């Protein structure tokens, strides 16, 4: 078993250098493709879609300040 | 006594394993982390979050 | 009774010596691998990821004086 | 940890 175990330690050390190198890859293109993509205005879309998800509004020139939840 | 001579060689392996793809992150993340991409992700960050707004008009939500 | 337990402690620090050394060099490779991966870009992305995880917001600029839950 | 906030922008959510 502790020969099977050094045989798989083997395997894993190889499987997890794949892994790093796939990813390394992958980011090093998502990089050199947001020199493009992120532009003032692609943010400013970016920043109203972010902020409006998930956002209840009060709005109003007599607001209320007293206020229960 | 057998079985901690097997596993001792395993730990030495996943922290060699996870030590490589800790140097290839920190590499890409020279390039892919740009203060474009750390403000996306700041907006990003804050999408699912539950909101409430107060204001006098709705333009003012955006024009922080 | 009283031998097998000799025994039994003479194989209990063997396993906890080999548990400490594993755990040592794991933290060893651990800390000289975040001498790289931890630059103040790095942080901040987890800082904003922390900070925003799970989170509330009530944002604008007439924020009630009121509360309740 | 649950949190809540309260600002006047959410910008200011991450400042210190």
């Amino acid at each position: 078993e502790k020969r099977i175990s050094e045989i798989e330690d083997a395997a894993f050390l190889a499987r997890e250098k794949a892994k790093a190198d796939a990813e390394y890859y992958a980011a090093h293109k998502y990089a050199t493709s947001n020199k493009h993509k992120l532009t003032p205005e692609y943010l400013e879309l970016k920043k109203y879609q972010a902020i409006a998800s998930n956002s209840k509004i009060y709005f109003g020139s007599n607001i209320p300040n007293m206020f229960v939840d | 006594e057998i079985e901690d001579a097997a596993f001792l060689a395993r730990e030495k392996a996943k922290a060699d394993a996870e030590c490589y793809t800790a140097m290839k992150i920190a590499e890409a993340n020279k390039l892919k982390l740009t203060p474009e991409y750390l403000q996306l992700m700041k907006y990003k960050a804050i999408a699912s979050n539950s909101k409430i707004y107060f204001g006098k008009d709705i333009p003012n939500m955006f024009m922080d």
